[PDB]
């Protein structure tokens, strides 16, 4: 029937509006002040609508396919993860009255596929592009963005980011395949921000042991997934509580139990042993120990999976969980160890293994403050997703709200070239496209009507004009007030805005 | 060397397991909800004093009472103790009620101090919640009596004292 589906849609409708219009006024660099309460007595102040729309959620599909859509831009191109809904819920609002004039969703789908077609045209027509291929185009395309970025009032005095960064995952040169994965990083409190370095080469950080002397080179330490702590015995007592029977027993049991596994796992070499965590493995031995420091004992306790991965895959040593499987897959090459609490604190080591040539680095932050490991960190992370998203795209585009506008005015020209039954959605189309730089102009705070007329007035003079300037308040051009972004961040975000509308719009 | 290196094993092993075997007493108090109240009668152990409690809140007597408790527990370390809140037992009764410590001797209620009067009102201070004890241990500060001496009635002991000092 219609009853059914006119009311399911327009319950729809108002779960979207509203998931939207709660986070709808935080986007922009002057987003505003929000509060809100989990229940269990604990309050937050942040202005970022991901970690937001995150934290909570209703018991309805139509707030889980906004929230699929935010994570998937938010993995897809790291930014602009709060526009997208706002797209959305102008389409949304727009579909509204348009079925209300009683349009079949086909005809709508298939308008909406051809006005997406025709403005991205426009958008990649209306971008310039730049070069990326050798390290001075993507130094000045990073001075560009860096200053296009937040402002850096730290980054450009302190710079962990600026060349460590980018230069020290510039090895696995090949295009579009640089895993997050392939740049673990530490952290570690004590020293000062001045330096964050380099090795090719893992790096481990915990207490190693307690003996003569530690620093040999020899093939690779050999990782176990081991345990070596006897089984807890059948009873918490023993048959007799007692000095004359137990003793005499339990004693030889044990010293074989324990010396007999270190012994055969010494059958390959280098002495030396890495493990897992103790969550399970309870008693860990001391009298094993005391044999390995006979045997040569250099050992690394308490590794986690994370890393039991990306090690593995570091230095190409297949794992072994228990000592009767010891036959190949454990060993590796190895050049050095023991790396030192070198002027400062959080003691590592520097392992530089050749052995796998595979393109691997690590990064290191050391700070004279802990809140050194709490403001240079992530940072990195951020930065170098902007420097993996360029990789591909090598185009760039102002922002400032100018390409919003201008592809309103295009797609309003095509609504008006192309008469017929398509035009009118067409039209509230690009009527829907505009939302963007009134908002911006509220944010700021001022009368975003004739702002907004006038701007696309100038865009109807050249096409290509000053946007939005949070300096000032003013218009001027983006050209001296640097605020540019690739042109990815806005394709796939309209691409993926008509993809999603359109399938919401299709179902019953 | 090697022997006395090798030979701190067992002096070693079997050392650090000497001290493998343990025993305890009990001491302070635990907060315990009614998950294990219903088989408490034989949960008692052989010969624990135990002492019960009941809360609400908003009532300015009840919260002082919780500290004399868990006081007294620091002075006599054998007995143990309970805090509880009377939403987990019989519903209705708690809230027209005052706090009810029944004493349990491994077995049936021997003490049951229901309302506010009995306790006295606020005049409550250690003494006043020991010897009512009476029962627990058998030290008691070696106090023959000691009831305040109820504030008396003046008309009652003028005809006594003419009866006995003029007999």
């Amino acid at each position: 029937d219609r009853d059914k589906p006119a009311q399911i849609r327009f319950s729809n409708i108002s779960a979207a509006k509203a998931v939207a219009d709660a986070i709808r006024t935080s986007l922009g660099p002057k987003g505003m002040d929000k509060m809100i309460q989990d229940g269990k007595g604990d309050v937050t102040i942040t202005n970022d609508g991901a970690t937001i729309l995150k934290q909570m959620q209703v018991l309805h599909p139509a707030a889980r396919m906004l929230v699929e859509l935010s994570k998937a831009q938010d993995i897809e191109a790291g930014d602009g993860t709060t526009s997208v809904v706002i797209i959305a819920g102008s389409l949304l609002d727009s579909c509204t009255k348009l079925l209300q004039k009683g349009i079949h969703p086909t005809i709508i789908s298939e308008s909406f596929q051809k006005a997406l077609e025709k403005g991205i045209e426009i958008l990649t027509d209306m971008s310039r592009p730049v070069e990326l291929s050798d390290r001075e185009t993507l130094l000045n395309s990073a001075t560009t963005s860096l200053n296009s970025k937040v402002v850096s009032q730290y980054s450009s005095l302190l710079s962990p980011m600026s060349v460590n960064a980018v230069m020290k995952v510039i090895d696995p040169a090949t295009a579009t395949s640089v895993d997050l994965r392939d740049i673990k990083i530490v952290k570690k409190l004590g020293g000062t921000i001045d330096d964050c370095e380099l090795v090719e080469g893992l790096v481990l950080t915990q207490k190693v042991s307690n003996s003569g002397i530690t620093r040999v080179e020899k093939a690779k330490i050999g990782l176990i997934q081991f345990c070596l702590s006897a089984p807890k015995t059948d009873m918490d007592n023993q048959i007799v509580v007692s000095d004359y029977a137990q003793m005499d027993r339990v004693l030889r049991e044990e010293r074989a139990y324990i010396l007999n596994l270190v012994k055969q796992i010494k059958k390959t070499g280098c002495n030396v042993l890495l493990i897992q965590k103790s969550i399970l493995r309870d008693a860990l031995s001391d009298l094993a120990l005391h044999f390995l420091n006979k045997m040569k004992i250099m050992v690394i306790k308490d590794i986690e999976r994370e890393d039991i991965e990306f090690i593995c895959k570091t230095i190409g040593t297949k794992p072994v969980a228990h000592i009767d499987q010891f036959t190949a897959d454990m060993l590796g090459s190895a050049e050095l160890a023991e790396e030192v609490n070198l002027n400062g604190s959080g003691k590592l080591l520097k392992i530089t293994g050749c052995a796998s040539p595979g393109k691997t680095v690590t990064i290191v932050v050391r700070g004279s403050n802990k809140l050194v490991i709490e403001e240079a960190e992530r940072s990195i992370h951020d930065a170098l997703c902007v420097i993996r998203c360029l990789v591909k795209k090598r185009a760039l585009i102002a922002g400032g709200g100018a390409p919003e506008i201008e592809l309103a005015l295009r797609l309003t020209e095509y609504s008006r070239t192309l008469s017929g039954m398509e035009s009118y959605c067409v039209r509230a189309f690009a009527d829907a496209m505009e939302v963007i730089p009134s908002t911006l102009a509220e944010n700021a705070g001022l009368n975003p009507i004739s702002t907004v007329t006038e701007l696309r007035n100038r865009h109807a003079q050249g096409e290509k004009t000053a946007g939005i300037n949070v300096r000032k308040g003013g218009i001027s051009n983006i050209l001296e007030e640097l605020v540019v972004q690739p042109l990815l961040v806005s394709v796939s975000a309209l691409t993926l805005a008509t993809e999603t509308v359109r399938s919401i719009l299709k179902i019953d | 060397e090697d022997e006395r290196a090798i030979e701190m094993y067992r002096r070693r092993r079997l050392a650090e397991w000497k001290a493998t075997k343990l025993k305890n007493k009990f001491g302070e108090v635990l907060e315990i909800s009614g998950k294990d109240y219903v088989q408490e009668v034989t949960k008692a152990g052989e010969g624990l004093w135990v002492i019960l409690h009941l809360y609400k809140q908003g009532i300015p007597l009840c919260a002082l009472i919780n500290q004399h408790l868990s006081g007294l527990a620091r002075k006599f370390p054998d007995v143990k103790f309970i805090k509880a809140i009377s939403t987990t037992c019989i519903p209705n009764y708690p809230d027209r009620n005052l706090p009810t410590i029944f004493v349990y001797l491994e077995g049936d209620i021997k003490a049951q101090f229901i309302g506010p009067l009995v306790f006295g009102g606020m005049n409550l201070t250690r003494d006043e919640l020991e010897w009512k004890l009476s029962e627990s241990g058998a030290i008691m500060t070696d106090l023959e009596e000691n009831p305040k001496k109820p504030i008396e009635d003046v008309l009652l002991s003028s005809v006594r004292r003419s009866v006995l000092m003029k007999r």
